[PDB]
RNA sequence: CCAUGAUAAGGAUUAUAAAUUGAAAGUGUUAAUAUCAUAAUCAAAAUUUAUUAUUUAUAUUAAAUAUGUAUGUGUAGAUAAAAUAAGA
């Protein structure tokens, strides 16, 4: 009865967000997050109400994060993730954040030192100094660490970093649809370089929307003025205005337009000297070897009369020409010639390194198509060392220890429920937080991947017997107290 | 570790299959981060172990 | 998807009967539970009909009881209203299953196989490259071009 | 608008190049024997008419065969007279297109006779390309129903005076331009016994399905095998391969020459929405009817062998008793025998040699007897119908004399819908109908039970009732269907002959178990058979044991009880043809279903619309 | 060995439920997921809702707790007759019952607007993307 | 529907998606003439001719 | 026949899990009845005779079970037929699809006895109208029912008569041998 | 390890395209390597029917083929580097050594002395150094030296 | 032309509770067939001759000559099989 009276006279909060609002009814994790009641001095009389034992994390902003914040779980609003994120998360960052569910990061010590650089990049030229003794004299930071680390998930923090202090910042949250993109076409106007359209015209469009306060108000220094034009459309005054121009054009002529967009991007970019440009790719490992893109066949830039007699072998045995590097690509070409050349100190490239190959361990079949959760990984197979393949300083990210574990891992299990995505009214049929704190600790290693896909996998647990063993004792328990109160 | 690989390779980071060799440690009331186990397959080779008799 | 050729239909009393082999198979009902998290809806049928495969599974083993001593009056009648409760509730966590696979297919562009309905842009089930010129169950003749489902681009 | 574009092309005053018969190259082969083929007969193993042409073209020497059947485009897709209903379904037309093409390779594979296949109006085609062609003699069988004994006195009128037809007005002509005297031959072949040698005479019979079989037993029956030598002998005729098919004409990858004919499709004729005539309910039975005369013959060759002849009676009984309507031993022969693909004379001799054969037996002769007695019936409807003539066809049936304690015939669309639905609280009659409805055939006490439903029981017109048997039955006979339904109806009362039972009654007898209902409705199966064929009666505790929830599933029966106005209210009583019910949510635009002025609904070649059509259709969108 | 033009049992209803009864098997995989991910995170940022509500709806509608069911009330079960074994029987029997059982005919699943479910948000309203028509 | 094949993986502007991305008509659908819009051609074509499905 | 798991142990037919928290559980059991025990301590520290008379209005039934047949009929006061006798080979059971051996059975006289009933009612109400008696809103007609043959039929015409019991009251009950 | 299959499914009855069951040769098996054997529509045994698509022994070596083939390029694409002979006097001293031929002798280590134990054969070298020994003759400024980074360096990483 | 052996089909029941990881498949007969120990006029190279458990829709003939005809909504009747590392 007293359980149905706290249901009963339970009072939901009052909704300040997006975090405060997502919040299931309260039949739902009515077992799952249990209610007590607390007095609360309302009137100055403490008046005795019903109140949740737990709470989703509080939404604080980058300039509200401090260094009592490390290690702990915070949440960022939909608008604000709409803003700051116009391109998307990382390859596997938004595998947790489905629509009830709050979007929460956690801040570790890594995410608050590039907090703090990006605090310091925001007016770049008084901490100059201290931002070249921070990278030792390096264009930037590279993230390295094994598969399932925070990486994609620490560029994303970064970039919320720099967007919520009006910083221009170019996001390439996945570098596998540039290298291994749908499709590869050469530079209309650099020859020997290649693009990816798909890829560049996304990047474009996004990188507009999501600077536009600060594109337009950028001046245009190298680019001409006699850019081709249909009716009825405005030349490009404005960065922004250039991107506008670039992306938003009819097929085909859009292919042509982004191709002489990224190089004037490039171009206008690497002309400035005094404003603060972070740029953020989400596997620079990539973009350091060469694409999956092979070179075409000589015979296709010749043309043939007939293949009888034409010593061209194209239409009867597939060979593999050597892979186009990334190197020759023009939005690779306009970040190598930002990193090399010097003269460069407003330019910072916080990259990260993305280890999502298919596996390979001396033998590989042919994998299941009914079950294969690889399908879409890389077929790379290569090694990467950070230190011979980048110009960046390397940092390099492990696993969770067990305080970080702890915070995530508890913020998925009840954030979950509460958001109506986990047991709710079967809350009883796994067991408690500390049995699976324990259990997916050793299933996963600690590795956030893996506390992820354990949190899922916990539903086909079949060996936890403590919650069958406690209904046994609460109900030799109940007879006892039966069985006492009838004597 | 099984064969020199860690546990999670081997069954493939498979819960239904690793919690049966969590099960001992539990069992006993022990810690599963307090001792080191290796596991030597001396039967029929196979690619993948990954299946309850296995496990 | 992947799979486009011609396919049987069973009853869903024969796949609920199949225990931990399809039915209740953790890799797949892992999958089934990423379906619905991705959409953020709650896997409660899902849920009940794992908890229900796990205790089935945990004492499939077990010998039953004496069915003497238990009440053919009473006690087969429970046992039976437990059984069925149970099937029904698997029953629902299927159609959940299809539909939702369904609905998921649509959004993202996945053509189905042969005579599969995907309400909102098939209605009547979808048929392309079959052994037989004309669509089954409907005798409407099929074109060389299948059907274009959804737009082109992308 | 296909009508109106096979009109212009065939009968058109110049006959272009394209729409002509090729001349045949040796001036013997110019002139040739034609053959009609119609509804009534398909076949080529017992046709009379096909025996009389062969023979006639070996007496007049090498004398070419050419054969022509044109389907009546009016038939397929014009709306019944009372109702508004399709006559000749799509489900019936896929089998009449399907025995025609079963047919047409028949002829032009195996006996090598071209056979010319039109869509429009018998009356115009045939005497036109009759002309064309130049036949001497032109043999058709003779058609005694509305609306096929008139155009086949059209037919052979045009034939004697050798008419040609032009169709932009309804336009006649002599035959002295064609850009021999012809004699057209009907002869009676649908009858089991040919007439002439009836031992009574039609006019003078008296009016009894006992004294008929009585007469038949004194009465002949003619053998298969004179035709069948001539069929035979036809082949050494010489045949025009000009007119034959060629093999990618046969493989489908062109289609047929213009002057050949195209076999019409639903959407030719004018069936529209497909998706409002698909049924989507279980059928409970195992058997189908493949269309032909090969077919035809293997079915009833397998019927003999697996011990089917026990369904006429049961071994011995020497007495009918109640008939297993779930069973597959029973002959599913009435399309075969109503197409004219079957010929009764070779059923009948079929018939004959298995019970010589299995003679030793002690009771193969009733089971023969009772056989030859249902194809008798079969016989003495048709001649009741013959002598009834039109009046058969009229409101409270031929005898108006009998029709003292019928009512007035209350008229309900609705009513009308739930009873073509299937959607009533009797199960038999439920199972019934959707037997009928989905397969296209139900056994004879399944017939009756519906019609007198829908005449007796439900106080509704019975044309209605005759109409959409006509419309769902596969076998429809004219004669025969509207005959039975006269006679269960209670509007043609011959005494000495089988009483009309009720629908209840028919449900305790045939069906008293309950095998039949519960396998074509398996959600009733949980019902026992004390409260099957009476589920309303079932208490709210009872019907949630079983699992039937009376106005969720199976609705309450169209016939209340007394009172159940107090006591019912329409939480209970769901509808099932309202503005927001599934029937409406059909057609891909939103006209209905199949049922009440369905051909006005759905149909897209509409002619001579009625006022009592376009008042129904104006109160179904009221309501 | 004979050939029958018989509608099989298998023949799909395309008007009963969003799903056709007995449905044809899917197979739904990883790359599915992923992409459905991928759909889930640009329809999030571009901020249209009404697909996301729609399948609240549908989830809303089909996944209610079925109800106990009254003592007696069990699936029918085949005889068990001395003719052998009559597999082909017990195999028609069991899939035309469960064809008559159509999910949109599934009484023990509470269905419609009169049931009340005190477990999901009734509109679109209560869900947090308006959380700025919720405040003070 | 071979040489087509080989000169897309020759070509290589589009990469290794040929085998692993890129899906292709069975080989009796895609051996059928330009324009047929009917998927009962493979079945119209020529009977007498022993040439293993190649017309 | 034989078991199908003979060769798995009886220890792992089933296997019990959870033997870490037997200890647990005792422990906290323990302290339970120890604090249970301190509650306790502080609460207690603080012609004639038995033949039936019979009335004009009351209908006597008669329901004659046979060996393979079951009759219902019934008659007024007067000694008139409200309704022709109601046989299983008249509403069509012993037609078949039972057999011989089903007819005259419980079910098979219930449903007779029911039909009869159902038909009986109207024409028993016209039967009253005619002689200007109207039934009422109410309908209650008192009956009298004679039962016959002692067989299995018996037992359903009973069950049937007792159903729609507010519509027919039964007055007496009699057995005729 | 690996996941994949590597051996045939075997031959049984005809395999329905159902839940929990595939064709024995429908294009998902083996990539699309089924193809291969995939003997398409109903054959009547008597004539129609080729004998290899139904030899287990055959179609077992196919699959075994197609399984190495994989394996040898999923192998080859590992190859970041290419072997080249050095005229034994320009090689650093953990190479001036016996070394023994493949699977002639134990997994030998390079230097142990010096606390390194990785395997001898699978030591890849940079031609950052090795430029000088490689084009004496080009000289100029080939492949610029490779910056490395100082690991006693306070920088951000360090918690500077 | 040796009539005599095997085989096919094929079943039986004690193990309480604790411990232990343990302590757990057995065939008559009736049948058909056949190449053996038993009774002389004729099968094994020139094979058409009809002898149960087969590959069904992204890619399909290279090493001893190695299968061109049955797509039809997978739709009958009969027949066989198992409680065996599986999950009635
Ligand atoms: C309301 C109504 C409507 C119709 C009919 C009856 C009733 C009551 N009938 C007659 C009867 O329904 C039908 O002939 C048989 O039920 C067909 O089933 P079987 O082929 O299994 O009969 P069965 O196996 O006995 O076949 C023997 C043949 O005898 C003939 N026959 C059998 N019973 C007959 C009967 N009662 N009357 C006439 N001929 C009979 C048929 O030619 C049948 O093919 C009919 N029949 C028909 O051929 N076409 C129709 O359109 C109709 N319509
Ligand atoms: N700081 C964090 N806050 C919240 N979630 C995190 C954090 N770090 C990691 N995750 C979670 O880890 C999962 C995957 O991490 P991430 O995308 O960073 O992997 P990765 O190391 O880049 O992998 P890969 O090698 O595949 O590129 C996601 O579910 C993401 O939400
Ligand atoms: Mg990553």
């Amino acid at each position: 009865t007293l359980k149905k009276s706290l249901a009963a006279m339970y009072m939901r909060p009052p909704v300040t967000c997006y975090t405060d609002a997502c919040e299931a009814p309260v039949a739902m994790w009515d077992g799952a997050i249990p209610l007590k009641e607390t007095r609360k001095l309302k009137n100055g009389v403490p008046v005795r109400t019903v109140s949740r034992t737990y709470s989703h994390p509080p939404q604080l902003t980058p300039t509200q994060l401090s260094f009592n914040d490390i290690n702990s779980m915070y949440c960022v609003g939909n608008d604000e993730l709409i803003q700051f994120f116009p391109e998307g998360l990382g390859g596997r960052v938004f595998q947790t954040m489905p629509p009830g569910h709050p979007r929460g990061f956690l801040y570790r010590k890594e995410t608050h030192l590039l907090n703090l650089f990006v605090d310091k990049v925001q007016h770049w030229h008084t901490k100059r100094s201290v931002l070249s003794s921070l990278t030792n004299g390096r264009t930037g930071f590279i993230v390295d660490g094994p598969t399932g680390c925070g990486k994609s998930a620490l560029m994303c923090q970064v970039v919320h970093f720099a967007r919520s202090r009006n910083i221009v910042t170019l996001y390439v949250p996945d570098a596998k649809v540039w290298t291994h993109g749908e499709w590869c076409w050469p530079s209309t106007i650099l020859p020997g370089f290649f693009d990816a359209p798909d890829a560049a015209r996304s990047f474009l469009k996004y990188f507009a929307v999501a600077n536009r306060a600060t594109l337009t108000s950028w001046k245009l220094r190298c680019t001409p003025k006699d850019l081709p034009t249909e009716q009825g459309e405005r030349q490009p005054q404005n960065l922004y205005e250039l991107c506008e121009w670039g992306h938003r054009a009819v097929a085909p002529a859009s292919i042509d337009r982004q191709s002489v967009c990224v190089k004037f991007l490039m171009d206008e970019l690497s002309e400035e000297k005094k404003l603060p440009v972070v740029i953020v790719v989400d596997g620079w490992n990539l973009f350091s070897h060469e694409t999956h893109f092979r070179y075409p066949h000589p015979d296709f830039l010749r043309g043939l009369a007939s293949f009888n007699e034409s010593s061209t072998d194209i239409d009867l045995y597939p060979q593999e020409l050597p892979r186009i590097p990334a190197s020759r690509l023009s939005f690779v070409r306009g970040l190598n010639k930002m990193i090399l050349s010097g003269d460069d100190p407003n330019k910072f490239f916080i990259t990260c390194t993305t280890r999502d190959f298919k596996p390979f361990d001396g033998i590989s079949g042919f994998p299941n198509v009914e079950t294969d959760r690889f399908a879409n990984s890389l077929d790379e197979y290569a090694p990467y060392d950070p230190e011979k393949d980048s110009h960046f300083h390397p940092i390099q990210i492990g696993n969770f220890d067990e305080y970080e574990y702890r915070s995530f891992l508890r913020f998925l299990i009840n954030s979950g429920e509460l958001a109506g995505l986990g047991w709710g009214p079967l809350w009883h049929a796994s067991s408690d937080f500390e049995r699976k704190l324990y259990k997916i600790g050793f299933l996963s290693g600690r590795n956030p991947q893996g506390v992820v896909d354990h949190y899922h996998q916990e539903l086909v647990w079949r060996y936890d017997y403590q919650r069958t063993r406690q209904k046994q004792y609460l109900l030799k328990r109940r007879m006892e107290g039966m069985s006492r109160g009838a004597s | 570790t099984v064969m020199g690989k860690p546990l999670s390779l081997v069954l493939d980071n498979k819960a239904w299959l690793m919690e049966m060799v969590l099960m001992p440690f539990d069992e006993a009331n022990l810690d599963y981060r307090d001792f080191d186990a290796h596991i030597v397959s001396e039967g029929h080779a196979m690619p993948s172990i990954a299946n309850e008799i296995a496990a | 998807n992947t799979f486009l050729t011609s396919s049987v239909a069973t009853p869903p009393i024969s796949v609920i009967r199949t225990g931990p082999k399809w039915w209740a198979h953790p890799e797949r009902m892992v999958r089934q539970k990423l379906m619905y998290f991705t959409l953020g809806v709650d896997q409660l049928p899902l849920r009940r009909t794992a908890v229900i495969q796990r205790d089935l599974q945990r004492f499939h083993m077990c010998k039953p009881p004496p069915r003497v001593g238990d009440s053919t009056g009473y006690k087969r009648s429970r046992a039976a209203q437990l059984n069925t409760w149970y099937r029904r509730i698997q029953y629902q966590e299927y159609h959940m299953q299809h539909l939702f696979t369904r609905h998921v297919w649509g959004l993202l562009r996945v053509y189905p196989g042969n005579t599969t309905k995907i309400q909102g842009k098939a209605d009547d089930g979808y048929v392309g490259y079959d052994s037989v010129p004309f669509h089954r169950y409907n005798r409407a003749p099929l074109p060389f071009p299948a059907r274009e489902l959804y737009e082109r681009r992308k | 608008n296909y009508l109106s574009e096979q009109d212009a092309l065939y009968l058109s005053p110049t006959t272009p190049e394209e729409a002509r018969v090729p001349s045949a190259l040796c001036p013997q082969l110019s002139a040739c024997v034609m053959v009609v083929f119609a509804a009534n007969d398909m076949r080529v193993h017992d046709n009379y008419a096909l025996a009389l042409a062969a023979t006639r073209a070996e007496a007049a020497g090498g004398l070419p065969v050419i054969a022509v059947t044109v389907v009546d485009y009016r038939m397929f897709a014009q709306p019944s007279a009372v109702g508004g209903f399709f006559r000749q379904s799509p489900m019936r037309a896929r089998f009449f297109l399907e025995t025609l093409a079963a047919l047409r390779y028949k002829l032009e594979r195996e006996l090598r006779i071209p056979l010319l296949v039109r869509c429009g109006r018998p009356e115009d085609h045939i005497p036109r390309l009759v002309v064309e062609c130049g036949a001497i003699d032109v043999f058709l069988t003779t058609q005694y129903a509305p609306h096929e004994k008139e155009v086949h006195n059209d037919i052979v009128e045009a034939i004697n005076q050798r008419r040609w037809v032009s169709r932009d007005p309804t336009a006649g002509y002599k035959a002295i331009e064609h850009d021999a005297a012809p004699v057209a031959h009907s002869v009676w072949q649908t009858t089991l016994v040919h007439i002439d040698d009836l031992p009574v005479p039609v006019a003078s019979m008296v009016e009894g399905e006992r004294w008929y079989h009585d007469d038949v037993t004194t009465a002949n029956i003619r053998p298969t095998a004179a035709f069948d030598r001539c069929i035979n002998r036809l082949s050494d005729l010489p045949a025009r391969g000009d007119l034959l098919p060629t093999t990618g004409e046969l493989s489908g990858l062109e289609p047929p020459p213009l002057y050949r004919g195209r076999a019409p499709t639903l959407v030719e004729l004018g069936y529209g929405s497909p998706e409002a005539f698909i049924e989507e309910e279980v059928i409970a039975t195992q058997s189908s009817h493949p269309p032909g005369e090969d077919a035809a013959i293997e079915r009833v060759l397998d019927w003999l062998m697996d011990g089917g002849m026990t369904s006429m009676l049961r071994y011995g009984r020497d007495r009918r008793t109640n008939t297993k309507m779930y069973s597959q031993r029973l002959s599913r022969l009435s399309p075969y025998l109503s197409c004219g693909a079957l010929s009764p004379r070779r059923f009948y001799e079929e018939l004959r040699r298995f019970t010589s054969e299995h003679l030793r037996d002690n009771f193969v002769q009733q089971q023969y007897r009772e056989a030859l007695l249902r194809l008798s019936r079969r016989d003495y409807w048709h001649w009741m119908g013959l002598r009834y003539g039109p009046l058969l066809f009229y409101e409270y049936g031929p005898r108006p004399e009998h029709t003292d304690d019928i009512a007035d015939w209350r008229h309900d669309p609705k009513i009308v819908q739930k009873w073509c639905a299937g959607l009533t609280g009797i199960p038999f009659a439920d199972a019934a109908m959707r037997e009928l409805t989905l397969t296209g055939f139900v056994a004879d006490e399944g017939r009756q039970g519906l019609i007198w439903l829908l005449s007796r029981g439900y106080g509704q017109d019975w044309r209605l009732g005759a109409e959409w048997l006509e419309r769902c039955s596969i076998d429809y006979d004219p004669f025969v269907c509207y005959g039975n339904c006269a006679y269960y109806s209670e509007l043609v009362r011959d005494d000495f002959g089988e009483t009309v039972r009720n629908i209840h009654w028919l449900a305790h007898h045939h069906d008293q178990t309950g095998i039949y209902v519960k396998k074509w409705l398996p959600q009733l199966s949980k019902i026992p058979p004390v409260y099957i064929h009476r589920p309303h009666v079932l208490t709210e505790r009872m019907q949630a044991m079983h699992g039937v929830q009376l106005g969720k599933n199976y609705p309450y029966p169209l016939k209340l009880w007394d009172g159940a106005q107090y006591t019912l209210s329409s939480e209970h009583l769901t509808t099932y043809f309202s503005e927001g019910s599934q029937w409406h949510r059909k057609a891909k635009n939103g006209a209905g279903g199949s049922g009440y002025a369905e051909a006005l609904r759905h149909g897209t070649v509409i002619l001579e619309p009625h006022q009592l059509q376009s008042s129904a259709f104006g109160e179904l969108e009221h309501g | 060995n004979k050939m029958r033009s018989k509608p099989s049992d298998n023949v799909a209803w395309y008007d009963k439920g969003p799903v056709e009864w007995l449905p044809r098997p899917v197979r739904l995989t990883y790359d599915h997921l992923d992409q459905l991910q991928q759909w889930t995170m640009r329809a999030t940022l571009d901020g249209r809702t009404e697909e996301f509500n729609r399948i609240r709806d549908l989830h809303r509608e089909w996944s209610q707790h079925p109800l106990m069911p009254v003592l007696g009330d069990v699936e029918p079960k085949f005889p068990l007759n001395l003719f052998k074994q009559n597999h082909r029987a017990k195999k028609r029997f069991l899939v035309r019952w469960h064809k008559a059982n159509t999910p949109a005919n599934w009484l023990w699943m509470p269905r419609g607007p009169t049931v009340v479910t005190p477990l999901h948000r009734t509109n679109p309203t209560q869900y947090p993307e308006n959380w700025k028509q919720m405040v003070q | 529907h071979r040489p087509v094949k080989r000169l897309f993986c020759n070509i290589g502007l589009m990469g290794p998606q040929i085998t692993t991305k890129a899906r292709w008509k069975p080989y009796r659908f895609a051996t059928n003439p330009a324009g047929t819009s009917k998927a009962e051609r493979m079945y119209q074509r020529d009977k007498t001719v022993y040439t293993h499905g190649h017309n | 026949f034989p078991d199908k798991y003979r060769r798995v142990p009886m220890l792992l037919k089933p296997q019990q899990g959870g033997q870490q928290y037997f200890n647990h559980f005792l422990i906290r059991s323990t302290n339970d009845r120890l604090t249970q025990q301190d509650v306790d301590n502080a609460s207690g520290q603080a012609m004639w005779g038995e033949m039936p008379r019979y009335t004009s209005d009351m209908v006597f039934l008669y329901l004659v079970s046979r060996r393979r047949n079951t009759y219902a009929v019934a008659y007024t006061y007067e000694g008139k037929r409200i309704l022709n006798t109601y046989t299983a080979g008249n509403r069509g059971l012993k037609g078949g699809d039972r057999g011989f051996r089903s007819e005259g059975s419980t079910d098979n006289g219930h449903q007779v006895t029911s039909m009869y009933l159902n038909d009986l009612l109207p024409k028993l109400r016209e039967m009253r109208a005619s002689e200007g008696r109207p039934m009422g809103r109410g309908e209650k007609v008192e009956l009298v029912v004679r039962v016959m043959g002692f067989y299995n039929g018996r037992q359903g015409a009973v069950r049937a008569v007792q159903d729609r019991a507010n519509e027919f009251h039964v007055r007496y009950f009699e057995d005729i041998t | 390890v690996s996941t994949g299959e590597f051996d045939h499914p075997p031959f049984q009855f005809r395999q329905r395209h159902t839940f929990n069951t595939t064709p024995l040769h429908d294009a998902n098996r083996f990539g699309g390597r089924t193809a291969y054997l995939r003997e398409i529509g109903p054959v009547n045994i008597k004539k129609q029917g080729r004998r290899f698509k139904k030899d287990p022994r055959t179609v077992q070596f196919n699959v075994d083929v197609w399984c190495a083939q994989q394996t040898l390029r999923k192998r080859w694409k590992q190859r970041d580097w290419e072997v080249i002979e050095i005229p034994f006097r320009l090689v650093p001293r953990e190479q001036q050594r016996v070394i023994p031929e493949l699977y002639t002798d134990i997994p030998q280590m390079t230097d142990p002395a010096r606390n390194d134990f990785s395997n001898i054969r699978n030591k890849v070298y940079d031609r950052e150094e090795l430029q000088g020994v490689l084009f004496p003759a080009a000289g100029a400024m080939l492949y610029p030296p490779l910056q490395r980074v100082d690991k006693q360096a306070m920088t951000l990483d360090k918690y500077l």
